[PDB]
RNA sequence: GGUUGCGGCCAUAUCUACCAGAAAGCACCGUUUCCCGUCCGAUCAACUGUAGUUAAGCUGGUAAGAGCCUGACCGAGUAGUGUAGUGGGUGACCAUACGCGAAACUCAGGUGCUGCAAUCU
RNA sequence: GAGAACAGAAAUCUCCAGUAGAACAAAAGGGUAAAAGCCCCCUUGAUUUUGAUUUUCAGUGUGAAUACAAACCAUGAAAGU
């Protein structure tokens, strides 16, 4: 009815769409602010199908800012070319941008008062569930060892067991180095093999095995260690290409002149 | 390059405020509206203003701390903190005093005899003829024992019990209105 | 049970009282401008911002009752109403309140060369970081009506006070400047409300 | 041209309502239970009525969700007890439908009498591919027109299979 | 909670104004200011103006040809290193800075489950702090990933106390004690025992030494020095894991045996006495040092640093043949032998009689300064990465600062509320982490004789630390059984 | 210009009914050995990106759709109110100024922009 | 509103609406939204010690209450509360 629509009042856009929550990103946003005034960065990780997005966000009135990203899909360029979206690939996504955060920053290879004053941030996981072993704590734990402290107690860890208040570090490992997913592939080895062509085709098409996957997951936190120099793609058809194609298909609103000229013809 | 600032009038700060103030005279014409370069003299003078007034932050003591994170309220020895004095500007306060005044009938006649104020020890007593404490207080207080135990030897006497706990309440709520009522 | 009790105590009175709460309410004659200049101000004052739901017919100088009665409400001590005349364009008042009873008003009209936030120089800004001041011009010290604007805009902007401050949070600085030196006789002086980032 | 509409069961409800909260409120929860092979869940109470004895909180309903074919494996059975001859009513508007029995013991189970007889409300939940979007917690949408279900046609897929029929309207 | 006394009204005030502007405009010297090298070159009498530090510095490099910084130090009274242009012929001390900088640390990394007993000791891996080895009561010894702190290759073979583990020059052997009378080598890649454990000690393990690699024979591995409660000492042939030479002058328990760079053993025992022994004379002993009235503990010496480090650096670079490895562990260990302009090395030895004396074994059998005023007995001593300190640690809670090139006492490092075990030295020289008896770690900068921060959160007495050779990483392992990872 | 992530303004952003979407990415989807939680792997956790689908979500286009928003001498510097004077009126009131100062209504227009990181014929 | 053996006007279940004519301690500005409501997990506090009001009879360089402030505590991965 007219009259509920003219009560209704819309939320906001950004909260209409299911992405975002102010409930939590107030707190985030406005601190306590009553302590030391200092400037708190945001660590916001985010787990779409096929990817993984992390980015490190400040505040503005004009809205956030990014200082640093990093995506899963550059992935490969260390030599993962599996499970992107795994919770090895979280933690080495995490890896990743911690460090190259880390490298921009100037930690490694108004600076006064010293010292250098390392870089503390805070994670956030938006809408994603808090459950103990969720890739999303891998991702933290990757940024952990990558250099950037964000706070954070183990209690959300893999291995982490309720019956017992310790952290299995050998689990830890397993999930870190993709040992699950290796233990499902030797499972499957001896199971119905129809699966196994289809789930890990991609492992089989690049001849990957138990041990393998392990060894390749070291040599891309080697290489994340040692080229995070973050090189783009070269952006084959730039940007007024890509304006022009979507342009072609894009349809374009009807003028007021149009509109009338309708609707003589419509009475 | 240069850092130094000199003006006819010495700046008056407010480190309590981050606050500075210039009383030099300022030209009618060039910060007129319609001047084009109205924008260039200000942003020069806000930029000394600016300048002395981060010497003289500068200039002020830093705490500096040798514990961790620890409490997150405290900060990291990495961290150097300016010891901003107290405010010398005086703004007005939002609301009045809170500091009311009432005895409540009560002070008065403890300060008339020897009653000191009781230690206020805590909630928990022996309960004799039982191995367990259970606070006079707080959680299956022993008040409410009467009521729970089986014999009431010399109507129901646990209704009168309750009758006359609820007469006290309501006595002590009705003190506390005679007292608001002053 | 007892959860307003934790609000009202913290809306009761104290020996070192809460940061003031800004309270912007849209007037009846409230334009597009004016509405986006209130809201680029506000921007500045958060966490502290708060904005009226729908607007308000408000007539300070006629009567002072609804402001009284919106700051008990609120709990704001800081109010800022927007007007709009054929007269008293983009009228800005300024509302104080001491225990919900208004303390001072003054009008203040925005000239129409103001700039808002997305044609400046696209730089970005720290939220929630205590800015500087820095008064130009000797009235604010001697004449009263600059005296009140200095006082106004220094508890409006100042933000939490503190005896302990990071190097880090010096990051833009607020400056407000007189138009010039005046006597009697001469209308005041427009006051130049100016933004800079620090490098 | 219909690519990833095709109509599919979305979870099998069976319910058994009984008037009291004791032993046969227990025998029912047992009888879901190894019919379904799921441990059911007990159904409160809103308000005491009065009218007929009900209280309020008396935990008066226990029912159980099945999924998968598990679901179809007693739809199936539910059916040619009713001998596969619904009516034009037992439809819900959104597409939705369900009919009820007794004598359990009829659909397999044994009698067991030390279990005795009971009754269930068969009640089927239709929706197609996407449906995921009206329950996942990020992002939740609607659905479209074009893509909703409805009472035609779940009445059409059903008449696709089991043989049953759409006995006069 | 005791607080600090707050300020008063009166200091309320005076901070209100403003003061302390650092204009600095001119501050022209009063008296000219020469360079002097802090070893043993004068090299002059300038009068420049108010010259900056990074002015001082390419003013030392123009001079030396290089325009290598150096640290500027004033008269050695001042002491004080425009900085001392304040106080106003001025002499200005400059020593080489080797330019590197180990970010302080301030904050653990997690506490990693393990052993199911109090650790013993620990060690990093010489060419890289990614791994490095723990010892604890558990007979098993696990070699830890530093980067994402799990276990990884534990040792397994030992069925008494892990008393002490350390790791060869090269990187390539890990050689661990334990309380049996055995020691075992095993591969730091693999965890696999080098053959059958070395045995022949009648008692337990008390320390180990590794040959330096400069003075191996090119190509060739390393030999391995260990010290037993007995009171000998074995030279063990890595490749043939047989003694060739035994020594048991020591009447009473070896404390621990240094291998220093001149080729000769220096060790410390419970007979009050210090021996000097020579490999190269069949192992046999040339002088005997008798100075301390009570037993000696933890021989330490300068070069002790640069042989455990031997052809490697902070930056972790490899090198890529034996000869290359041999002339990069030389050049290490004269960079610091040298520093005297002449090749000599420094021994401190550390005892329970609440005194340290400074040694030159080579140079003359008496001791060249006598280090006293510690109230408890000295646990521990580490000789600076350079030479320029020597920092020992005492039951007394407080950890002491001496000058290494004379002994003299320089400052102390107050703050400590229980014994402290050990300390362990940073690469840069620039800080000190140190460990007592108390739930918490500390760390000291020697720059500022201050404490540099505070690092609580182990669970009970912690026995053992270590700096890694670049350091990034901090490690530890205390009675809690849980071994903690620290960083910048 | 399309798109993903984080946001600011917070309906020109919403609601009903219709139609299209080249590439990429969202999205649905496929699996339950592992981490994980539910009566239900529905939700959620994890694996897979492999077997597909643009049906749905989302974006875009339309209704002289409902609401919504903007500029205005259109109401208007009008009404209303206020302060002053033997001006008339016995007074109350009437005419003036003298400061604030509306709204309905009406005229015309519109049915999302924008801050940072990354990606696409 | 559409449907389900007993089961109907009120029993419980599934679907679509609900600006909130949910329970919110509050009347109430009309507010409260992936909550201040509903379902589930962990939890004591009347903890001490410093400072300004009050009291006394070994005026107790502390014996106690009151207010403030600081440690400590609960929770969460965290911001924070």
């Amino acid at each position: 009815s007219s009259a509920y629509s003219s009560r209704f009042q819309t939320p906001f856009r950004r909260r209409r769409e299911g992405k975002t929550d102010y409930y939590q990103r107030k707190r985030l946003v406005t601190q306590h602010k009553a302590k030391y005034n200092t400037p708190k960065y945001r660590l916001v990780v985010r787990f779409t199908n096929k990817d993984i997005i992390c980015q490190i966000i400040s505040s503005t009135i004009t809205g956030d800012v990014v200082l640093a990203a990093a995506y899963s899909h550059e992935l490969p360029r260390y030599g993962i070319t599996h499970g992107l979206t795994n919770w090895a690939a979280a933690y080495a996504t995490g890896l990743l941008i911690a460090r190259r955060t880390l490298q921009k920053l100037g930690l490694d290879e108004e600076a006064v008062e010293d010292g250098p004053r390392p870089f503390k941030v805070f994670l956030d996981i938006g809408l994603q569930r808090t459950t103990t072993g969720a890739r999303v704590f891998g991702a933290l734990k990757g940024a952990s060892d990558g250099g950037l402290y964000v706070p954070h107690s183990e209690n959300r860890f893999p291995g982490w067991d309720f019956e017992t208040e310790e952290i299995d570090p050998e689990l830890l490992r397993s999930y870190i180095f993709g040992g699950h997913v290796s233990q499902y592939m030797e499972e499957l080895a001896d199971d119905d093999e129809e699966r196994f062509s289809e789930l890990f085709k991609g492992y089989l098409a690049d001849d990957i095995d138990a041990d393998s996957l392990e060894d390749i997951y070291t040599s891309a936190h080697e290489a994340i260690r040692a080229d995070p120099a973050f090189k783009p793609t070269e952006k084959k058809f730039t940007k007024e290409q890509y304006a022009a194609e979507s342009k072609k298909y894009r349809q374009t609103k009807l003028s007021k002149e149009e509109r009338a000229a309708r609707v003589a013809a419509k009475i | 390059l240069p850092v130094t600032v000199e003006k006819p009038i010495p700046v008056v700060y407010d480190l309590g405020n981050l606050a500075a103030f210039d009383s030099n005279v300022l030209d009618k014409n060039d910060l007129d509206s319609s001047n084009a370069r109205r924008e260039e003299k200000i942003k020069s003078l806000t930029r000394d203003n600016v300048q002395l007034l981060i010497n003289q932050l500068l200039s002020l003591p830093m705490k500096t701390t040798t514990e961790s994170v620890g409490g997150t309220g405290g900060q990291s020895s990495v961290m150097t903190l300016l010891q901003l004095p107290d405010p010398t500007t005086d703004l007005p306060r939002e609301k009045p005093l809170p500091k009311a005044k009432a005895m409540t009938k009560w002070e008065k006649f403890a300060a008339k005899k020897g009653i000191k104020p009781k230690e206020r020890a805590g909630k928990m007593i022996y309960d004799e003829a039982s191995g367990e404490w259970v606070p006079k207080w707080g959680y299956k207080g022993a008040n409410k024992k009467l009521d729970d135990q089986w014999l009431v030897e010399v109507i129901d006497p646990r209704t009168l019990n309750r009758a006359e706990r609820k007469r006290l309440v309501k006595k002590n709520e009705k003190q506390q209105r005679r007292n608001m009522k002053n | 049970n007892a959860r307003a009790k934790r609000a009202l105590v913290k809306r009761e009175a104290k020996l070192v009282e809460n940061v003031k709460q800004a309270l912007f309410i849209p007037g009846q004659s409230c334009n597009k401008n004016l509405h986006d200049i209130m809201v680029d101000l506000s921007a500045l004052k958060k966490p502290d911002m708060k904005r009226f739901n729908r607007k308000n017919d408000i007539h300070p100088f006629e009567d002072m009752s609804p402001l009284e009665f919106f700051s008990e409400k609120n709990d704001c001590s800081l109010m800022v109403l927007m007007t709009s005349s054929k007269k008293r364009k983009n009228n800005m008042t300024f509302i104080r309140t001491f225990g919900y009873k208004i303390y001072d008003m003054i009008e203040l009209m925005v000239a129409d060369n103001f700039k808002l936030l997305s044609d400046f120089k696209k730089l970005t800004f720290t939220v929630g970081l205590k800015p500087m001041f820095t008064f130009q011009g000797a009235a604010f010290d001697t004449h009263p009506v600059y005296k009140q604007i200095k006082s106004l805009f220094l508890d409006f902007f100042r933000g939490e006070s503190t005896d302990l401050q990071d190097v880090a949070g010096l990051q833009h600085v607020i400056s407000m400047t007189i138009q010039g030196d005046f006597q009697d006789g001469e209308p005041l002086p427009n006051v130049l409300f100016r933004v800079y980032k620090l490098k | 041209q219909n690519p990833m509409r095709d109509l599919k069961i979305e979870k099998l409800v069976l319910n058994i309502s009984v008037g009291e909260s004791g032993d046969r409120l227990t025998r029912a929860s047992k009888v879901l239970e190894q019919l379904s092979g799921q441990t059911p869940v007990q159904s409160k109470a809103r308000y005491t009525v009065r009218t007929f004895g009900i209280r309020r909180n008396e935990k008066i309903a226990v029912h159980v969700t099945v999924r998968g074919p598990k679901a179809e494996e007693i739809l199936e059975r539910g059916l040619k007890v009713k001998e596969y001859q619904l009516r034009d009513r037992n439809f819900s508007a959104t597409g939705n439908f369900g009919f009820g029995i007794d004598e359990h013991i009829d659909l397999g189970i044994k009698y067991d009498p030390s279990i005795g007889i009971f009754g269930m409300d068969f009640y089927v939940v239709m929706n197609r591919p996407g449906a995921r979007v009206t329950r996942r917690k990020r992002c939740k949408g609607t659905v479209g027109n074009s893509h909703k279900t409805t009472k035609e046609d779940t009445v059409s897929w059903f008449k696709q299979k089991y043989d049953a029929d759409v006995l006069d309207k | 909670s005791t607080l600090i006394p707050p300020p008063s009204k009166k200091q309320k005030k005076e901070a209100q104004l403003p003061r302390e502007v650092a204009i600095i405009p001119k501050d022209l010297p009063n008296v000219s200011i020469k360079f002097q090298a802090l070893d043993t070159g004068d090299n002059a009498l300038r009068v420049p103006g108010a010259i900056s530090e990074k002015q001082l510095e390419e003013l030392l490099n123009q001079l030396n040809g290089t325009s290598v910084p150096y640290t500027f130090s004033c008269t050695i009274k001042a002491s004080d290193p425009y900085s001392s242009l304040i106080k106003p012929q001025i002499t200005l001390l400059y020593t080489p800075r080797a330019v590197f900088k180990v970010k302080p640390v301030t904050r653990s990394s997690s506490a990693i489950a393990g052993h199911g007993s109090t650790i013993l000791c620990s060690a990093f891996a010489p060419h890289t702090s990614s791994r490095m080895v723990t010892g604890a009561g558990d007979n098993t010894a696990r070699i830890w990933d530093c980067d994402t702190q799990t276990p990884m290759h534990t040792l397994k073979g030992h069925y008494n106390w892990v008393l002490c583990v350390s790791w060869s020059p090269d990187g390539e052997v890990i050689a661990t004690g334990s309380m049996d009378n055995t020691i075992r080598l095993w591969d730091p890649k693999s965890g696999q025992c080098l053959g059958d454990a070395l045995r022949g000690h009648s008692k337990w393990i008390t320390s180990l030494s590794w040959e330096p690699i400069h003075l191996v024979k090119p190509g060739s591995k390393p030999r391995l020095a260990s010290s037993s409660k007995d009171g000998t000492i074995k030279i063990w042939d890595t490749v043939s894991r047989v003694c060739q030479y035994t020594m048991s002058g020591h009447t009473n328990s070896v404390s621990c045996v240094k291998w220093g760079g001149q080729g000769l053993l220096y060790s410390g025992s419970h007979d009050r006495t210090v021996r000097v022994w020579d490999i190269n004379s069949q192992g046999r002993c040339i002088n005997i040092l008798k100075s301390h009235a009570h037993w000696v503990n933890h021989l330490s010496l300068s070069t002790d640093y640069a042989l455990r480090i031997g052809a490697f650096d902070h930056t972790g670079k490899k090198p890529s043949t034996p000869e290359e490895a041999q002339k990069k562990a030389l050049e290490n260990y004269e960079k610091i032998c040298k520093k005297n302009g002449n090749s000599e090395e420094m021994m401190v030895t550390a005892s329970d009689d609440y005194t340290m004396f400074l040694w030159n074994p080579l140079k003359s059998t008496k001791p060249i300064a006598r280090m006293t005023g510690h109230q408890k007995l000295v646990n521990h001593v580490a000789f600076s990465p350079d030479g320029r300190y020597i920092v020992s640690a005492s039951f007394d809670n407080s950890i002491k600062l001496w000058d290494g090139r004379d002994g003299k006492f320089i400052s102390t490092f107050r703050g400590h509320v229980a014994s402290v075990y050990q300390v362990a030295w940073s690469s840069d020289c620039r800080l000190l982490v140190s460990c007592s008896k108390d739930t918490t770690l500390k760390v000291w900068d020697v720059r500022t004789r201050k404490l540099s921060v505070d690092l609580p959160g182990h669970k009970d007495e912690v026995y053992t630390v270590d700096w890694s050779v670049d350091g990034k990483r901090v490690c530890s392992g205390g009675k809690d059984k849980m071994v903690r990872l620290w960083t910048h």
